[PDB]
């Protein structure tokens, strides 16, 4: 997702998102002091990597283990 | 066996096309002539001259991960 | 012929070219094991089989490939020559294929082969 | 102080939020010679009334885009358009033709500033500058 | 100086025919920072994204250059 | 907020200016060039970095350089 | 199993870095002057012949290797 | 109304070797490689070719009959490949131990293994179109019939490739002429439809139905006597359906009933046949054909009785919508994008229509049996139904960049919703993500429990179970139906919502569907899956001209990559962009579709009856109790059954044996184009081209990266490629090893 996908579509549906809070009573109530944005262009390839990254070793590694420790 | 070997090969070499390549046009290319002054890591320099995305060294230790995790693979 | 240059322009004709080569060719690469086996590398020199031939088929195109590009350079015609083959060019160049990598020969040691470092673009380091 | 008439408009989402009330808005003033019909840069369509108007909008970007299609969209081409920069405590702020002229066109009194005596190419070495809060293009 | 006409190689350096061969066309404006006016036999990079060419022309001093 | 610099190499084509969406630049009086005039960048406070101006510029490399810097409310063109 | 797969990822990750920083290097370290006409900058000299040629070993291998796997496929 | 030009453009060959010429910026020549792919994608957008509206009308008008000629010729393909390269003629005479096979292929390279013997003496590739099931249905008994279809279609090919030509180089329409719109709709509902329908209706009387029905006698095809004979002798055609005694003017009197010995409502299946029955469907076809010869008589034309759409639309305003449908006439009779948005989105759901009822009420013979057939054609027309309907966002986006006019769209409907995208949007972005909680979340809450030993808490039949209480009670009214909320029919339209269990030979054609919790979770992952892709196709036609993030995105174009990295990131806001990223989820969604369709119909409804009654699944029903987690769907789906593909290797399937990774090799090589971007790219090509400025081997024509859209296009397109061969060659191999 974060390597396909590139940042101008999400900062543009977080900002929907910004406006129901807005208008949304009770919720309104709770105002962020943090104004949300989408990740940096380099961040989401960073996260993407990371996910990449952690997803490849893990999917192998417990394949490593089952299938040696399984048979032997 | 003889042919893994041969795959492995082409797993170290292309991964170190990669990261060499981003090392030494780090400094800048005829495609960013100046891309010392922008630093390590940067996004791009806009869609302007064709496009300039994923131009930066730190894109190019990025692109590098995937073919490292693909030779130990 | 102007449809006929249009025609032209289409590259894969080339590929019907390849398979007519089955009239000639099929006849004789019957089975096709000549001498694989025996080489005198003083014991096992079974791999000696027609690994060389590769190399004057790639040079025969590639020379008179390069010769295409640098004779087009000349008539300063760059776009239409690159989109539309010339027929001279195209022709000169395959027709000689036998005799190419022999005046690619003579290219080498006239140094027409390498040209300047000098004159060839460098990228900021 | 200055003012127009609000464009005759049924209203959209797109328009402002919490930051106009709380950090700044942005407004635009102009002059049309009829009520014709023009596209909101916060989507949909209004149109414009005949002689002066104003209109509050969250962004510079929105205003200037607004602009550009006020000079660009018309058969008579309005260039007549004003950008003003209104916080919260009343202080109003002229930011579009900002000393009079476009900036298209050279206008003497402009000061000049961001330009280099110097070739984008002459720029110093990173390691010249090391350990010190400038960057090689200052 | 440099007359029109004259082929002249490039020691710019962050030019993109830095290197390569270009062609004097002109030289303006007498007192001027780049007066030279060279026009090149292939584009280069310039222009956005789905541009099918480039710049042909830009403008260089006499004392990054040489003839050729 | 974000940094435009202009540099001698420009030749007054005036492309920079007319291409900015949030009027950064502007052309000024200068001697440098045939044009008789460069651009300048008074307005920085409010440039996003949309790098549409290095886009126009003609030089063989550019003139007018966008170095991207320290953000804003304005500089990531935020409408909230 | 476990123990040689987990130490050639580590390793995998440390040669990756070493020439991410040896890109880093050359971004924000490097001086031309004191490295003038050294082994290093000569390096960035001909960068476009290392690269080049490193492009070639990896199409040689990558054709070839790939070739004969679908080859006997 | 006829308006047309004489002769408005010269045929010559000249323009055939200036490539480019279309657009002003190609025409002068190539510079960079860039210039090649731009002749390409620029081929066909006549828009930005000319703005004479008129002109660009009579390019796509001559572009349609440029596209029948190809379909005629691809379809007269499939008829001569079933007259000359086929066993359809001995798979007629054995319909239920033969299998239909069409495609030679030659041997050589060892490539005549995949040659495999469908039975009857006949070796050949075995089809999945379910061409042999059609052309008995339409009472096909010889190759020589199938020839002379296979002719007829290349006359009409050229018949067709003739008539572009003429009606753009001779007699080129007006624009007033395609802007007739009432009077076009009047044609098509009744000209094409109508009497389309009427007419097949004529041939499935007088041809299919006597035939398929000698076919139950299994009087064998060459006994069966010619089609046109029934026709010469009326004795023949009175024999069978007693009511052609009195022939005609019962039908001219109102009786009608009479006619039922061959018009009947049965509404179920021939047992024999295990396909609709064709006196249903004759009977269909005459009551549509009437309703559309009906519905074509509703618009103005030139003697002033009907309806001008202008009136109607405008004539319907209400509290809520303002102005209402003001306008919509106009644009939808100026921009043909806005005409395309629309066939396309419904163009495609029909599509998706066509494959979820030719499954359940399979109208042909012995498509029922074939389960590679039924997945086959399901599956396709998923797909096509598919991509059309996310095409429906992209021209619904170029309408908004391009053809969108805020002065004729002022207050009304299009106008009106534009001015709350921003509520529409964040309201679909939230059901997407309840959706997305509430489908999936349970499914990683089932692998969860399961993992921990704790099956009571997980979400079964077994366990707590989620029932999809009104799908049930909509089956129970289905079958119910007959003798009471249809008493006319006979039996119910399809047995997939309850009754007997159909069978022929010694296989299921067709057999009530249970509905449990595991079939409610698959249908609110498609509910899920579904909405995203409307989301994020949706948001891309309302933010195709403006945003907060760019106001003056419009100008920019439909089709740009970005803008710039300021603003934190622009990086694929345009409409463009947003058919990029739906294109994804439309493959993401309609695999979990295919796959939902795969394993259920394998599981609980497909499988060998045996004479008592008793079915034998192939999956033994382990759907209900394994298709609520995803190691199941993982294990007892995908590992289980590509076991049939993965050994393929060394039999007639060898061939999707290998295509199986084929489809896995441009699926990977995607991800290269997906994840990177040109600015790395063109660096590594300057390093490149040194080598041959070295050489003295630069082309002339620069090379150049591709551009972010295309890297972005052709990411698209392999993606989709392979990851549809793929399934594509898993499903072949699957459905053709059981049957
Ligand atoms: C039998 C099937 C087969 C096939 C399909 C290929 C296909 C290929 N070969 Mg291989 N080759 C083969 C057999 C085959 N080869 C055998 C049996 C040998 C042993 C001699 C070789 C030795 C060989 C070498 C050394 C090279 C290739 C290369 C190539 C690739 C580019 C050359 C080309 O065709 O483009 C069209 C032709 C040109 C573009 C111009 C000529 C380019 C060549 C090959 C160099 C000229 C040959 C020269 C005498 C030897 C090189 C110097 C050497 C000391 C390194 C291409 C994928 C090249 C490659 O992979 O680069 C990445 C490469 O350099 N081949
Ligand atoms: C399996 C998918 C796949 C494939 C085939 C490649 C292939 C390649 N990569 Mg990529 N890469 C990939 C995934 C892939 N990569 C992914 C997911 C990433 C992360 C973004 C990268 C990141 C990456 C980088 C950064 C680089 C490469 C480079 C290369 C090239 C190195 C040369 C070589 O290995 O041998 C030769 C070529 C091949 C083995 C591929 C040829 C494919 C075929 C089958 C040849 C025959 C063509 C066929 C007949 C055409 C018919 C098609 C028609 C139907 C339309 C090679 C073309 C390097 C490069 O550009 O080299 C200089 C480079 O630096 N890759
Ligand atoms: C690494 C790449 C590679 C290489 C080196 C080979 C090499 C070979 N292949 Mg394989 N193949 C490959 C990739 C490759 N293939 C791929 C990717 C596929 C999938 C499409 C195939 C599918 C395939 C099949 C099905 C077959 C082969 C066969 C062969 C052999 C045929 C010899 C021949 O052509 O005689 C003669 C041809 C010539 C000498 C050509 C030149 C003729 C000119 C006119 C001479 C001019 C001289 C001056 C040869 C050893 C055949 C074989 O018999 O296997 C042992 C065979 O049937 N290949
Ligand atoms: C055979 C005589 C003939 C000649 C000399 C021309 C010449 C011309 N045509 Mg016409 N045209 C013809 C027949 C002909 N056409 C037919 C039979 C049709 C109906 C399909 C058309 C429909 C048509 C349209 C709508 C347009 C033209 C245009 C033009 C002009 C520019 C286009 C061009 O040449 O690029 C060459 C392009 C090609 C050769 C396209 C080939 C790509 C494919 C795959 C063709 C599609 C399949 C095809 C219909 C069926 C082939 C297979 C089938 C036989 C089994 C040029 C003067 C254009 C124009 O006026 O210029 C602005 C214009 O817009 N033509
Ligand atoms: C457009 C759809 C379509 C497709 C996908 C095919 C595909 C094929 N055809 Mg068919 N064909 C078609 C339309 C089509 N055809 C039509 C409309 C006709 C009537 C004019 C034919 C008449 C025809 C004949 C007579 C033959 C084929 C054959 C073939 C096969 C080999 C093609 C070949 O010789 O290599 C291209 C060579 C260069 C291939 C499966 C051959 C076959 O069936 O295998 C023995 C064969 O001999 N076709
Ligand atoms: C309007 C829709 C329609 C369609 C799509 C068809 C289609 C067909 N008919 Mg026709 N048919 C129709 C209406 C239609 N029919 C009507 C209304 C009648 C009553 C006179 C007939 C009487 C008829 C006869 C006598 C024959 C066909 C036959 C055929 C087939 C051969 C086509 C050919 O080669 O020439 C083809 C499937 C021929 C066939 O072989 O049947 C399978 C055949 O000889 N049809
Ligand atoms: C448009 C398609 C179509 C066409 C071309 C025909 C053509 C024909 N039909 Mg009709 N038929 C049709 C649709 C069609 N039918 C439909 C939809 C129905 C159901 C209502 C019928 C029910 C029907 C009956 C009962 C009879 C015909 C008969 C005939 C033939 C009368 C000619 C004659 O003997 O003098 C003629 C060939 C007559 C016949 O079979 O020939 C003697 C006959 O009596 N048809
Ligand atoms: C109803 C039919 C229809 C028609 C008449 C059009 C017509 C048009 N489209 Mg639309 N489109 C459609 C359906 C249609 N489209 C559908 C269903 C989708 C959803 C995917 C799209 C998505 C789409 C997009 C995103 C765009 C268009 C655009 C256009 C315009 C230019 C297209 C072009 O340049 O061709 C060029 C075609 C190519 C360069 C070929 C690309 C390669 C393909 C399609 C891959 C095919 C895979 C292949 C079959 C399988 C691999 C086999 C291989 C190994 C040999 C043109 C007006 C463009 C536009 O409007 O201009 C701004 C554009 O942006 N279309
Ligand atoms: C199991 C889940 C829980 C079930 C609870 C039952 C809820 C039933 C849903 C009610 C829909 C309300 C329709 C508004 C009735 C309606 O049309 O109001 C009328 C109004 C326009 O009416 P006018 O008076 O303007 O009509 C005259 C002119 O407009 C001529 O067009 O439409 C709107 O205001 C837009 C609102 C759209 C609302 C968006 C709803 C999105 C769909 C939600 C339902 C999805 C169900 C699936 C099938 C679609
Ligand atoms: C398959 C195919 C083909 C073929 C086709 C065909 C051949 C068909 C057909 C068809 C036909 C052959 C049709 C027909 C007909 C008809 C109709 C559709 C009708 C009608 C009518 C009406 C509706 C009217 C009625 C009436 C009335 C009511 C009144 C008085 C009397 C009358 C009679 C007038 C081809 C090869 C081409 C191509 C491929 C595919
Ligand atoms: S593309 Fe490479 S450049 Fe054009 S934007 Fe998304 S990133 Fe900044």
């Amino acid at each position: 997702m974060f390597l396909i996908s590139w940042r101008g579509y999400w900062q543009e549906l977080i900002e929907t998102i910004v406006w129901a809070h807005e208008r949304t009573p009770l919720a309104n109530l709770v105002r962020w002091k943090d104004k949300p944005v989408a990740l940096s262009i380099v961040q989401a390839r960073l996260v993407g990597l990371a996910h990449f990254t952690v997803g490849y070793v893990l999917t192998y590694a417990a394949f490593l283990i089952a299938s040696t420790a399984g048979k032997f | 066996d003889f042919l893994v070997h041969h795959a492995i090969a082409l797993g170290l070499h292309t991964t170190a096309l990669i990261l060499i390549k981003g090392a030494l046009d780090a400094r800048g290319s005829k495609l960013m002539p100046d891309k010392k002054d922008f630093g390590y890591s940067f996004p791009c320099d806009g869609p302007g001259r064709g496009g300039t995305c994923d131009i930066s060294a730190w894109d190019a230790f990025y692109l590098a991960m995937f073919w490292m995790l693909n030779t130990l693979g | 012929m102007d449809g006929l240059k249009s025609f032209l322009s289409t590259a894969p004709v080339m590929i019907m070219a390849l398979l007519t080569f089955t009239a000639g060719i099929l006849i004789e690469f019957n089975a096709f094991y000549p001498d694989l086996l025996f080489h005198p590398c003083s014991c096992a020199g079974d791999f000696l089989i027609p690994s060389i031939i590769f190399l004057y088929i790639a040079g025969w195109i590639g020379w008179v490939g390069r010769s295409y590009l640098i004779e087009i350079r000349e008539s300063k015609n760059p776009e239409m020559q690159e989109v539309v083959i010339n027929v001279p060019l195209a022709i000169k160049k395959m027709l000689g294929g036998f005799l190419w990598p022999l005046a690619a020969v003579g290219e080498y040691t006239s140094g027409k082969l390498v040209m300047k470092d000098s004159e060839i673009p460098t990228s900021p380091r | 102080e200055l003012s127009g008439q609000p464009p005759k408009f049924g209203g959209s989402t797109g328009g402002l939020l919490s930051k106009a009330n709380r950090e700044e808005k942005y407004a635009i003033t102009w002059t049309s010679a009829s009520e014709q019909v023009f596209e909101m840069p916060t989507g949909g369509a209004a149109i414009m009334n005949e002689g002066e108007n104003l209109l509050y909008l969250a962004r510079k970007e929105q205003c200037l885009a607004l602009g550009t299609q006020l000079r660009t969209k018309f058969k008579p081409k309005i260039q007549d358009y004003k950008i003003y920069r209104v916080y919260p405590s009343g202080e109003v702020q002229y930011l579009h033709p900002a000393d009079g002229v476009f900036p298209e066109k050279v206008n003497e009194g402009r000061e000049a500033q961001g330009t280099k005596t110097r070739r984008i190419g002459q720029n110093p070495e990173p390691v010249t500058i090391k350990f010190s809060g400038k960057a090689p293009y200052e | 100086a440099l007359n029109r006409g004259d082929k002249v190689r490039i020691k710019r350096t962050e030019s993109y025919w830095y290197g390569d061969v270009g062609t004097v066309a002109s030289v303006e404006k007498s007192g001027i920072l780049y007066p030279v006016i060279v026009r090149f036999d292939r584009v280069n990079y310039n222009g956005f994204s789905g541009s099918a060419s480039g710049v042909n022309t830009n403008n260089f001093a006499e004392n990054e250059l040489e003839l050729v | 907020s974000h940094s435009v610099k202009i540099y001698d190499t420009c030749i007054g084509c005036t492309q920079c200016v007319r291409a900015c969406p949030l009027d950064v630049l502007e052309m000024v009086p200068w001697d440098g060039c045939k044009a008789a005039q460069i651009a300048s960048s008074p307005r920085t406070e409010d440039c996003v970095g949309c790098k549409r101006c290095e886009t126009a510029c003609p030089t063989d490399f550019l003139s007018i350089r966008v170095y991207l810097g320290a953000e804003t409310t304005r500089s990531m063109g935020l409408a909230y | 199993a476990a123990l040689y797969t987990h130490h050639q990822y580590i390793a995998g990750f440390l040669m990756v870095g070493a020439f991410a920083h040896g890109a880093i290097f050359f971004v924000r370290d490097y001086d031309p002057v004191a490295n003038k006409d050294n082994v290093l900058a000569r390096m960035l000299e001909h960068k476009e012949a290392l690269i080049s040629h490193l492009s070639w070993v990896s199409l040689f291998l990558g054709f070839h290797t790939l070739g004969l796997y679908v080859h006997n496929d | 109304k006829v308006s047309v030009d004489n002769n408005p453009v010269p045929t010559s060959f000249e323009k055939w070797g200036k490539p480019g010429h279309f657009d002003r910026t190609l025409a002068r020549g190539p510079k960079t490689t860039t210039w090649i792919w731009n002749l390409h994608a620029n081929a066909h957008d006549f828009d930005s070719q000319t703005s004479d509206l008129e002109d660009v009308s009579r390019k796509i008008f001559s572009a349609h009959f440029g596209h029948l000629a190809v379909v005629f010729v691809w379809l007269s393909g499939m008829y001569f490949h079933g007259a000359k390269f086929s066993n359809y003629e001995g798979w007629l005479a054995d319909p239920t131990h033969i299998k239909p096979s069409a495609q030679v292929v030659w041997p050589i390279v060892g490539q005549g293994i995949l040659n495999g013997d469908v039975g009857g003496g006949f070796h050949g590739i075995q089809i999945t179109s379910g061409l042999f099931y059609l052309w008995r249905a339409s009472g096909f008994t010889d190759s020589y019939q199938l020839y002379c279809t296979a002719i007829g279609g290349l006359v009409m090919a050229a018949l067709m490739l003739f008539a572009g030509w003429f009606h753009y180089h001779v007699k080129a329409p007006k624009l007033e002429w395609f802007q007739n719109v009432e009077s076009m709709m009047n044609h098509h509902l009744a000209g094409l439809l109508g009497l389309g329908s009427l007419g097949w209706a004529g041939h499935q009387i007088h041809v299919s139905m006597p035939i398929n029905k000698l076919l139950d006698a299994g009087v064998a095809p060459k006994d069966i006597p010619l089609p046109h004979e029934f026709i010469l002798e009326p004795s023949k055609m009175a024999e069978l359906y007693p009511s052609f005694a009195q022939g005609l003017t019962p039908f001219f009197t109102l009786n009608w009933g009479v006619y039922s010995d061959f018009l009947t409502f049965k509404g179920g299946l021939n047992p024999v046949t295990g396909g609709l029955w064709l006196s249903d469907t004759a009977h269909h076809h005459l009551a549509i054909a009437v309703l559309f010869i009906i519905a074509g008589h509703m618009y103005r034309t030139n003697w002033g009785i009907g309806h001008s759409m202008k009136e109607i639309l405008e004539a319907h305003k209400g509290p809520f919508t303002g102005e209402g449908h003001k306008g919509l006439y106009e644009i939808l009779t100026t921009s043909w994008h806005a005409q395309l948005a629309i066939n396309l989105a419904l163009l495609g759901s029909l599509t998706i229509i066509v494959a979820q009822h030719m499954y359940a009420m399979p109208p042909y013979p012995y498509q029922a049996i074939d389960y590679a057939t039924q997945l086959s054609l399901f599956t396709h027309h998923m797909w096509i139904g598919g991509f059309l309907i996310v095409g429906a966002g992209a021209h619904g986006a170029i309408f908004m960049v391009r053809d969108y006019d805020p002065a004729k769209n002022v207050n009304n409907l299009l106008d009106r919703m534009l001015r709350h995208r921003d509520a529409i949007i964040s309201h679909l972005n939230w059901v997407c993500i309840f959706l997305g909680f509430h489908s999936f979340g349970l499914y990683i809450h089932n692998d969860t429990m399961r993992a921990l030993g704790r099956p009571q808490d997980m979400f079964s039949d077994t366990a707590i179970q989620l029932q999809p209480i009104f799908a049930q009670w909509v089956q129970h009214l289905h079958t119910l139906a007959p003798g009471a909320t249809a008493p006319n029919a006979l039996a119910t339209a399809s047995y997939a919502f309850g009754g007997e269990t159909i069978a022929v030979a010694g296989k299921v054609a067709m057999m009530p569907i249970t509905l449990g919790t595991a079939d409610f979770m698959v249908h609110h992952i498609h509910a899920f899956t579904i909405h995203v892709t409307a989301l994020i196709l949706l948001k891309g036609v309302l933010y195709a001209r403006s945003s907060r993030l760019v106001p003056d995105k419009a100008n920019l174009g439909f089709r740009f990559p970005c803008d710039g990295p300021g603003r934190g990131g622009t990086c694929q806001v345009s409409g463009w962009d947003h058919v990029f990223l739906g294109l994804f989820w439309m493959y993401n969604s309609l695999s979990i579709v295919i796959f939902h369709f795969s394993w259920k119909m394998q599981s609980d409804v497909w499988g060998t009856v045996s004479p008592d009654g008793s079915v034998t699944h192939v999956t033994l029903g382990n759907f209900a109790q394994s298709a609520i987690t995803i190691n199941g769907w993982l294990r007892d789906f995908l590992w289980a059954q590509a076991a049939n593909v993965i050994n393929s290797y060394g039999s007639a399937l060898s061939a999707y044996g290998i295509m199986f990774l084929a489809g896995h090799f441009v699926f990977a090589f995607s991800l290269m184009f997906l994840f990177s971007g040109r600015g790395y790219w063109q660096e590594l090509i300057e390093s490149i081209v040194w080598a041959h400025n070295k050489l003295n081997v630069a082309p002339a024509i620069q090379p150049r990266a591709l551009s972010i859209i295309q890297g972005r296009a052709v990411g698209v397109a392999h993606y989709l490629l392979g990851g549809i061969v793929t399934t594509w060659a898993f499903f072949l191999a699957r459905s053709l090893s059981i049957g």
